[PDB]
């Protein structure tokens, strides 16, 4: 609709910098950690796969978990309560056909109640003071890929792959915002498929240039390149199917 | 939580249960307070309060009906937002015996418009712009009021949710059923009810989605692929529609001047691309003279 392009462009950008949450929260939790955090956002995958979920939904659960966790110590007993609801809402927010508080109850084994699970909703939304309709890399790399000549459906969904991938990691991934996450993805991909580079229609979008790009980056082609060790799993597997093109499968690049 | 407010009376149902005029008892302001009732099973709170709560804390303009406030209370969930006085549903019901004057109709669906082009540059469609739901005041000012069917976009977008406006004001891109749609729904909207503001009757008030889609085409004509590329084949186009001719537009809505009927005719375009945006439309010929004048 290039009548609101960049006024949306321009909107998305004064609201990221807005839903930051603290880089530092992770130190300040006394009982969790960033691999507890990667099995959470790796579960929540898993959840999404299971519900057929909006890519979407999914980044913004993430986003709500960050933010929750931003000003709110949580035990480990806890941590998928809270990812739980975060979940709910998100889809509340996102889908047309969200999944009954049922659904999310019966894939936590029924270690939380159903009655738990709204509470945490509302303690989720009190917290969030209810702003929920937050910037994600996803909604980055959606716009960029429209200045792409030509599309490449392999491009996008690789450039997806490495957008999804950064919310496992909060160490590195939680000190670059989310135009930036997606500016190297979109950058990374076109590079392992297509050999190109971030085009200068982007730089004039943006303002990124490459060079900008450059600590993101360096990050996530090293996640990039150790993504089959790397502990949780399943946006990997995700990402092998055919609706994706099996671009988890393509081999990354020597820098 | 609520010790503030005196609840005056009940007001009207909306999108998500009720909605009442109230005081608050210490500034003495005038609210109007809609009421959500929770539950440890209603899958607790609802997805168009999720939406309207969150999209309407970002949407601040002057012709938006401002939240003031969301008091979570144990069971209930009550919004705070600012009253206005009456709807455009009601005044054109009380406005019929001498129309609504040309300045004023001006007047509202500019600042409607500016309301609207403000949502969308937010990345927000209202998808239920109709009269009951754009309230005035006695000082000559009109509001969007009923986000609670409204949703963020993408750029591009989704498909989204599918039966979406009320009838009598979707747009044909819905009734045609197909996977995209995006602001040009609200603007289609718009027009209906700029038509609507100058004949003080409903321009296609059909009882189903057939009926609705013939009486856009009797009064538009029925789109072919010169019109609307693509037309022909979305998903609920049927070959065996009649091919009604496009009417001129003095006999649509014959009080409208050369200009208005341009508007008019640029908000409803049958092909979303070309129709026009609600940024662009502030900008044409029919407002060089608007001004805000005072209705009741
Ligand atoms: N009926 S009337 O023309 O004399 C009339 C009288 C007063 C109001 N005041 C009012 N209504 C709604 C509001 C919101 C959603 C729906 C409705 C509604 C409108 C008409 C009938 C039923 C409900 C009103 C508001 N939302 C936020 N602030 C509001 N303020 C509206 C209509």
């Amino acid at each position: 609709v290039p009548d609101y392009h960049e006024d949306i462009h321009t909107y998305l950008r004064e609201m990221e910098v807005k839903c930051k949450p603290k880089v530092g929260y992770m130190k300040k939790q006394p009982d969790i950690t960033n691999s507890m955090r990667a099995i959470l956002v790796d579960w929540l995958v898993e959840v999404g796969e299971e519900y057929k979920l909006q890519n979407e939904t999914l980044h913004l659960a993430v986003n709500y978990i960050d933010r929750f966790l931003s000003s709110m110590s949580v035990l480990r007993g806890k941590l998928q309560l809270v990812g739980t609801a975060a979940m709910l809402l998100a889809s509340k927010f996102e889908e047309i056909y969200p999944p009954e508080v049922a659904e999310f109850v019966y894939i936590t084994d029924d270690t939380y109640t159903k009655k738990q699970v709204l509470r945490m909703e509302h303690l989720v939304l009190k917290v969030l003071t209810f702003d929920l309709a937050a910037p994600t890399v996803n909604q980055f790399l959606t716009q960029y890929f429209l200045h792409q000549q030509p599309a490449n459906c392999k491009v996008e969904s690789l450039a997806m792959f490495l957008g999804e991938l950064s919310l496992i990691d909060a160490d590195p991934y939680l000190k670059y915002l989310p135009s930036v996450i997606a500016g190297a993805a979109f950058h990374l991909a076109l590079y392992t498929v297509t050999g190109q580079s971030w085009p200068e229609s982007l730089i004039r979008k943006t303002g990124y240039t490459l060079e900008s790009l450059k600590p993101c980056l360096m990050d996530l082609h090293q996640t990039y390149l150790k993504a089959p060790q790397h502990a949780q799993q399943s946006i990997r597997e995700k990402y092998k199917n055919s609706k994706y093109h099996g671009v988890s499968l393509l081999n990354p690049p020597e820098t | 939580s609520m010790e503030n407010f005196q609840k005056v009376e009940k007001i009207g149902e909306g999108t998500y249960g009720v909605v009442y005029k109230a005081r608050n008892k210490l500034t003495g302001e005038v609210v109007a307070l809609k009421k959500i009732r929770l539950d440890t099973e209603t899958e607790g709170v609802p997805s168009t309060a999720i939406r309207e709560i969150s999209l309407l804390k970002e949407l601040n303009h002057p012709n938006i009906v401002k939240l003031l406030d969301v008091i979570h209370t144990e069971n209930k969930l009550y919004l705070v937002f600012e009253f206005l006085h009456q709807d455009l549903k009601k005044f054109m019901d009380a406005s019929a015996l001498t129309g609504i004057p040309l300045p004023l109709i001006k007047s509202y669906l500019f600042q409607l418009l500016q309301g609207l082009a403000f949502c969308h540059s937010h990345r927000v469609l209202h998808r239920d712009l109709k009269p009951q739901n754009l309230l005035i005041n006695t000082e000559g000012a009109i509001k969007l009021a009923d986000f609670g069917l409204a949703r963020a976009f993408g750029v591009p977008v989704r498909t989204y949710t599918h039966e979406v406006v009320t009838l009598w004001y979707r747009a044909p891109e819905i009734l045609l059923g197909c996977k995209y749609y995006s602001t040009a729904v609200d603007i289609w909207s718009l027009g209906c009810i700029f038509a609507e503001m100058v004949t003080r009757r409903a321009l296609f008030p059909g009882d189903s989605e057939i009926d609705q889609l013939f009486r856009i085409f009797r009064t538009l004509g029925t789109p072919d692929e010169v019109v609307w590329p693509g037309v022909t084949s979305m998903p609920d186009y049927k070959p065996s529609f009649p091919k009604w001719a496009r009417q001129d537009f003095s006999k649509v809505v014959p009080p409208l001047d050369e200009d208005g009927r341009s508007l008019l005719s640029q908000m409803l375009h049958y092909d979303p691309n070309k129709r026009i945006s609600a940024k662009a439309a502030l900008a044409h010929p029919f407002f060089q003279d608007v001004t805000k004048p005072v209705p009741h």
